């Protein structure tokens, strides 16, 4: 009996309460109840409304936005409108009780008044009201109101008008003294420990521990640290439910395995919300002296409490590897089936998934995951939906959405739970809350076990009969409305689980999302936060441990404890982890983020980046060193052979000198080049993934920090380091100068991270528009541009992704949430094809496919969900580019034929250039390969007539530079 | 001879370079046959199993399931059919003189990943079954080398099926059993009780040696061919089902279209992987590292072998009993993710 919430202690307040307020409706007088959250209102009138057979309940739940529709969308399935008109109920025997809960909570307008109390004042004192859209009187007959409200010292309370309070009755109820709790909460724990006869003894024991932890909680963490730290009875009957279920779904229990599950119970009901780490290891400390003091076992941390029923049929503690495998394994299986993720399971994942399951095995069990961006709330609640055989069903809420289309979503999810008795997971993001209405809907969703404002009338008529055919396809038998509607709003709250996601608590719509009365005490508040850095450290090991990564020497530096946070270090792979983790910090710490949560995302990007560089970096040099050397064994040994032993084998032999000093001078600097080659593929992928939204000054700042952190780990790096002579190639360097790039380094290393993205979409944040037209040029006729503000869009995109062309999304700041699954790279495999669900129909993608977002709009509104997954790039003009720009327009406005010829020159210079690389390519491929003495020497002597021709091209110079020194004012002055 | 029950611990262990998927029995010589996740095809014999038979990569993925059958003709050899995930079906000649694999054709034609196969002989003609994630089961014609049947039994995809003559049931990912008359290609019934996706289903057979669920009730429905059929699913629980009798090309019957619970059975830890029958035994495994012994006339779990493998096993089978022409041996391979095999003898 613990399950049903209609059960009761009666104490004398209690009871006292109870009967006043029965006495009060019987003398047809409003009520209005004031007290703190937990105080027992709604529990003292729902006791004294169930012994009377003469009142009705009707439960409404006020919030910032309610309106006198609502309220009378709430009755209309309760009350026939008679002609005598006049609002009487559908029973004719049975009065009505309108409990409003949180009066206080719908606002004022701009010149403070609220409608909703106005139209209750109206109710009570005028007894009626005119109905709006026929403007007549209607009389309220045999509806009584009663009112739940908090003080309006508490925040988000505002005054309330005495013309209202009036007519109104008032009682307050205060929190029950700690011995009435310990008295009501060790009756509860008698009824949990009835199962377990062999510990009956501990029942005071552990209702005293509950109530001194609640006490203890209570005092610690109050509203001033965090807005959310409000406790309550509530809480307390969340854990005695949470231990009955947990001692009913296990095994046989010792007095041990009792302390540890109240104690994972206790974690998982008040610390769950904690943020700092502090507060954790407070709240340890205080389960520790709780225990201590109070029932005299091993370490009680909180990954220390695994309880899980996967790996068994009952809930019990299990051991940390087994657990780590299976859910491995379950991924891998979860991966094949629904979506394939790249993502390796750690820890804190792993209690995070445990208490999502805890959560979702709960009937009427709602979930608010906080924290991060990039974290794994949606992915993880997905797998625990399937690991439960629950139906993941995302609201396609979209730009030019309205509040109908979340009707029409909500409407077809609530069907198929109740008709169709799917049971259902609803996962809400943040971004998914368009306007405040759909908070509204959530919340009266989550309060009650329906909406009543969408089933009104024929729609009211069509789920009577829908419901009628369903009960008798069951086969039960049932005649009456208020059975049917019964069986209707117990099969919604039994299969729905409404699952939120939040990014930024800090934001205003988060921030109401957080406060709502019912989103409250209703959900189970899970903040998960930024990732902890063990947990950077287990997933960085984890993914950097698949790498072929020793291959140099490496002295483990004398570095201080309290910065290392991983395993000590014996190898170059946790210094690469610990610099990662550091760096991500100083990163973080650096953009003065606040408190507000940090994404990962970075991390893990930069992770994936640097595996996949240092893959293919070791592949090219391992190749390159592999070509070097059989080609210098081979001219060694057709020396010999020569030695030991025709004119064309001679001149070849002693024209190939220099090759052969270079080749050496290779050998020798590939020791050095491998001392560095991880350095600096470390610093390659950071510099792409973590730099794409910075400007020079900052990025030069944090390239200089990131150099001391590594030479502080021991891991060496190129002392000549330059991010375009490592990645940018000099085919690509040209193929952008034709395509439309500017001179300056800086625009060159941004297209250079823009094209070395192949998992994350390149955001094109360039105001000028000129990077769309580069890329237009770069694909040709193949490329086509879109928007997120034209008609059509979505089918445009849909061809665009069968024929497999290249697309570029003008308006970025105007992000359509129906390419997120295009966003997040959600592919699925159909054997050969590949393709990906947009809109409401699957569509495929061809393989060839692109997709680039661009926006001119700096300091716009990119949403949280599209900047944590985009390699986000910023085009801003510099020193350099203004002046190369004006240096240009005056040459070419002053004297355009000097202009033109030095453009011509730097353009066959570099082409030679060129040319002259992919010549010392080709004899490199020739020599490996081995008529062919013929092609090498008119290869060598075309390789001296382009060295002849580039050293008479050099001879201009020098007056470049003195227009650069007679410019240079101009261009100063220009900046 | 019927009543064979396994030791408590193998006497041989096979090292496979990965995980075994499918192995199967050779009905006539000691040979099993090994599944590999890189798409291998192994070939090992009971007396000698640090060498293997035969080796070959013919598929770009893992395989799914496999099964073999030595034709018989009163006017023969072993044959191989294998199903993998790469939108393929090889099927193979297994040679007796230098005792090698031999390809025979591919065949194609599935939208998606192909997972279960069955083979039959009947009037002297054989053909292949195959169900695949396109939601259609496609029956083939191996002499012909073209389809002869090919329908949707089920909103979703299915996962496992069994040929038993002229009926085929199809196991498929929504929790519901269908059975299909394949000659005219419709559906009869439909079974309701799952939770959990099904992983392998196939017919309980008749067998003539006092079995309460492989005997026949009354004349007419033993007249029919068959009485119930069993099948495995992810919810942990392995569940007998009755087959309602239709109106006999049969016509379903509008009151009899449902199946009924004629036992179910739990004791699981894990998704239960796959299914066999033995005489008056069932053996099964899951994904709990455990190999069970459920007795068919108790329903109750005689022997729990704990521990076989240190992560998933996940095929296991015996010796065909129903069919004259295969002895039942008391042969037992299974197979398990950790990438090693357990074959028991005696
Ligand atoms: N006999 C009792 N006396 C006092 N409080 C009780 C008694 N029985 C239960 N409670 C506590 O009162 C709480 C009810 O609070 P509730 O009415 O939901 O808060 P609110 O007034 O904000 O709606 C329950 O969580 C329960 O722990
Ligand atoms: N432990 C991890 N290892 C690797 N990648 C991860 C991990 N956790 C999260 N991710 C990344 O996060 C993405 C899914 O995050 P998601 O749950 O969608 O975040 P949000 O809920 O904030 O949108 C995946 O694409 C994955 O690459």
């Amino acid at each position: 009996e613990v399950m049903r919430p209609d059960i009761v202690i009666p104490t004398i307040d209690t009871i006292k309460h109870e009967k006043i307020f029965y006495d009060l409706l019987n003398s047809k007088r409003g009520i209005i109840l004031c007290g703190p959250p937990g105080s027992g209102k709604t529990m003292i009138m729902n006791n004294a409304l169930r012994n009377s057979s003469l009142y009705d309940v009707v439960g409404i739940n006020f919030s910032k936005d309610t309106t006198t529709e609502h309220i009378l969308s709430a009755l209309h399935r309760h009350t026939n409108y008679v002609t005598t008109l006049t609002l009487l109920p559908k029973s004719d025997i049975k009065n009505l009780v309108l409990f409003c809960d949180e009066i206080n909570l719908p606002k004022l307008d701009k010149y403070g008044s609220q409608n909703v109390v106005l139209f209750l004042r109206q109710l009570m004192e005028k007894q009626g009201f005119w109905k709006t859209p026929e403007n007549k009187w209607v009389t309220i007959e045999r509806i009584h109101i009663v009112g739940a409200c908090n003080p309006p010292t508490d925040p988000g309370r505002i005054p309330m008008s005495e013309r209202f309070t009036r007519h109104a009755a008032i009682l307050y109820l205060g929190y029950p003294s700690g011995k009435s709790l310990s008295q009501i909460y060790e009756i509860y724990y008698k009824a949990i420990f009835k199962l377990v006869p062999e510990f009956r003894s501990y029942t005071e024991p552990f209702a005293r521990a509950s109530v001194h932890l609640y006490n203890e909680c209570k005092a610690r963490y109050s509203t001033g640290l965090q807005s959310h730290y409000l406790f309550s009875p509530r809480e307390l009957t969340r854990l005695v439910r949470g231990v009955y279920t947990a001692i009913n779904t296990g095994p046989r229990q010792t007095l041990r395995s009792l302390i540890r599950l109240w104690a994972y119970e206790a974690w998982r009901i008040f610390a769950d919300r904690l943020v700092g780490v502090k507060e954790k290891n407070s709240f340890e400390q205080l389960l520790y002296e709780t225990v201590d003091k109070y029932l005299p076992l091993g370490n009680i941390s909180s990954t220390s409490l695994l309880f899980s029923g996967l790996l068994s049929l009952d809930f019990k503690e299990v051991n940390k590897t087994d657990l780590v495998n299976f859910i491995e394994e379950r991924f891998k299986t979860f991966c094949d089936e629904e979506l394939e993720v790249p993502m390796v399971i750690h820890e804190s994942m792993v209690d995070h998934i445990l208490r999502i399951d805890r959560a979702l095995k709960q009937v009427q069990g709602h979930m608010m995951l906080i924290g991060a961006s990039r974290t794994g709330k949606t992915i993880l609640t997905r797998f625990v939906a399937w690991l439960n055989g629950l139906k993941i069903v995302q609201p396609k809420i979209h730009r030019h959405s309205n509040l109908s289309d979340f009707d029409m979503i909500l409407k077809k999810a609530i069907s198929d739970c109740s008709l169709k008795e799917s049971r259902t997971c609803l996962i809400i993001d943040e971004s998914n809350i368009l306007e405040t209405a759909f908070l509204e809907r959530m919340n009266t969703l989550l309060a009650n076990a329906d909406i009543p404002d969408l089933f009104q009338g024929e729609e009211y008529d069509k789920l009577l009969n829908n419901l009628r055919n369903k009960t008798r396809s069951l086969g039960l038998l049932l005649d009456t409305e208020q059975e049917l509607y019964d069986w209707f709003v117990g099969e919604i709250a039994k299969n729905l689980h409404v699952v939120f996601t939040i990014c930024d608590p800090t934001n205003n719509k988060s921030s109401a999302m957080i406060s709502s009365p019912a989103l409250f005490n209703r959900c189970i508040i899970n903040w998960m936060g930024d990732w902890d850095t063990k947990t950077m450290s287990q997933v960085a090991n984890n993914m950097v441990d698949v790498v072929p990564m020793e291959f140099t020497d490496f002295i483990v530096p004398e570095v201080n404890k309290e910065l290392v946070f991983t395993e000590p270090i014996q190898t170059i792979r946790d210094a690469v982890v610990n610099i990662l983790i550091h760096f991500d910090r100083n990163f973080y710490q650096k953009m003065k983020v606040g408190v507000n949560p940090r994404s990962p995302g970075y991390f893990i990007d930069g992770l994936r980046a640097l595996v996949k560089l240092v893959t293919a970096k070791y592949q090219d040099l391992q190749e390159n060193q592999r070509f070097v050397n059989v080609g210098l064994e081979k001219l060694n040994e057709s020396v010999l052979k020569v030695n030991e032993l025709l004119d064309r084998s001679i001149s070849l032999v002693k024209s190939l000198t220099f090759e052969k000093e270079r080749w050496l001078n290779t050998t020798k600097q590939f020791s050095k080049t491998s001392q560095e080659l991880i350095g600096n593929c470390i610093i390659s992928s950071i510099y792409e993934t973590y730099f794409g939204h910075l400007n020079e000054r900052e990025r030069g700042d944090m390239l200089v920090i990131l150099k001391r952190l590594l030479g502080k780990f021991a891991v060496k790096y190129d002392v000549n380091y330059r991010f375009i002579d490592y990645l940018v190639t000099l085919d690509e360097k040209m193929k952008w100068l034709e395509c439309g790039l500017d001179k300056n380094d800086y625009f060159l290393e941004n297209m250079s991270i823009v094209m070395n993205s192949q998992d994350a979409v390149p955001f094109l944040l360039d105001p000028s528009s000129h990077m769309i037209t580069v890329i237009s040029n770069y694909y040709g006729n193949k490329t086509v541009l879109l928007s997120f503000l034209e008609e059509g869009f979505v089918k445009r995109l849909e061809n665009a992704v069968r024929f497999g062309s290249v697309v570029i999304i003008q308006d970025g700041e105007f992000f359509d949430p129906i390419i997120s699954r295009l966003i997040s790279r959600e592919f699925n495999h159909a054997g050969n094809r590949v393709t990906v669900e947009i809109g409401d129909h699957e569509v495929d993608v061809s393989g060839d496919f692109k997709l680039f977002i661009h926006s001119c709009d700096p300091s716009g509104d990119i949403p949280i969900f599209l900047r944590s997954r985009v390699r986000l790039v910023h085009f801003v003009t510099n020193k350099e580019s203004i002046e190369t720009r004006i240096f240009d327009i005056t040459l070419t406005e002053e004297n355009a034929e000097m202009q033109r010829k030095r453009e011509d020159l730097i353009k066959l210079n570099t082409e030679y250039r060129l040319k002259l690389k992919n010549l010392e390519k080709r004899l490199l491929e020739e020599l490996n390969n081995s008529e062919l003495m013929v092609t090498l020497n008119n290869l060598k002597k075309e390789a001296m007539n382009i060295e002849k021709k580039l050293s008479e091209s050099e001879e201009f110079f020098p007056q470049f530079d003195n227009l650069v020194e007679e410019y240079s004012i101009i261009g100063k002055h220009s900046v | 001879v019927l009543k064979w029950i396994p030791r408590n611990l193998p006497s041989c262990l096979i090292n496979v370079e990965s995980s075994v998927t499918s192995v199967k029995l050779h009905p006539n010589l000691p040979i099993v046959f090994v599944a590999t996740d890189h798409g291998k095809l192994y070939a090992f014999d009971l007396f000698n199993y640090t060498i293997p038979l035969a080796s070959l990569q013919s598929h770009t993925k893992a395989i799914t399931s496999m099964d073999v059958l030595f034709t018989n003709y009163t006017n023969n050899y072993l044959v191989i059919v294998t199903a993998s995930k790469d939108l393929q079906i090889h099927v193979f000649k297994w040679v007796s003189e230098e005792c090698k694999f031999q390809q025979i054709r591919s065949l194609l034609g599935h939208e998606h990943i192909v997972s279960a196969v069955k083979i039959w002989q009947k009037n002297n003609d054989v053909h292949i079954a195959s169900c695949s994630r396109d939601q259609t089961v496609k029956i083939w014609d191996f002499h012909n080398g073209w389809s002869l049947k090919t329908f949707q039994p089920h909103s979703q995809w299915v996962r496992s099926i069994d040929v038993l003559g002229d009926y085929i049931i199809s196991g498929s990912h929504d929790t519901t059993l269908r059975l299909t008359h394949w000659p005219s290609g419709n559906g009869l019934s439909v079974g309701t009780g799952h939770e959990f996706p099904i992983e392998k289903v196939k017919f309980i057979h008749f067998i003539e040696d006092e079995i309460r669920f492989r005997t026949p009730s009354t004349d007419r429905y033993k007249n029919w061919g068959m009485q119930y059929c069993v099948s495995a699913s992810r919810d942990r629980t392995i569940k007998i089902w009755e087959i309602p009798l239709p109106t006999l090309a049969p016509i379903p019957n509008p009151t009899d279209s449902n199946f009924r619970c004629v036992l179910t059975l739990k004791g699981h830890l894990s998704w239960v992987r796959d299914i066999s029958i033995r005489g008056q035994y069932l053996f099964s495994c899951a994904d709990d590292k455990s190999v069970r012994c459920w007795d068919l006339n108790t329903g109750q779990c005689l022997h729990v072998w704990e521990k076989l493998h240190t992560g998933f096993v996940n095929c296991l089978d015996l010796d065909v009993d129903f069919d004259s022409n295969v002895t039942p041996r008391q042969m037992m391979v299974t197979g398990g993710l950790d990438c090693k095999s357990n074959v028991f003898m005696r």
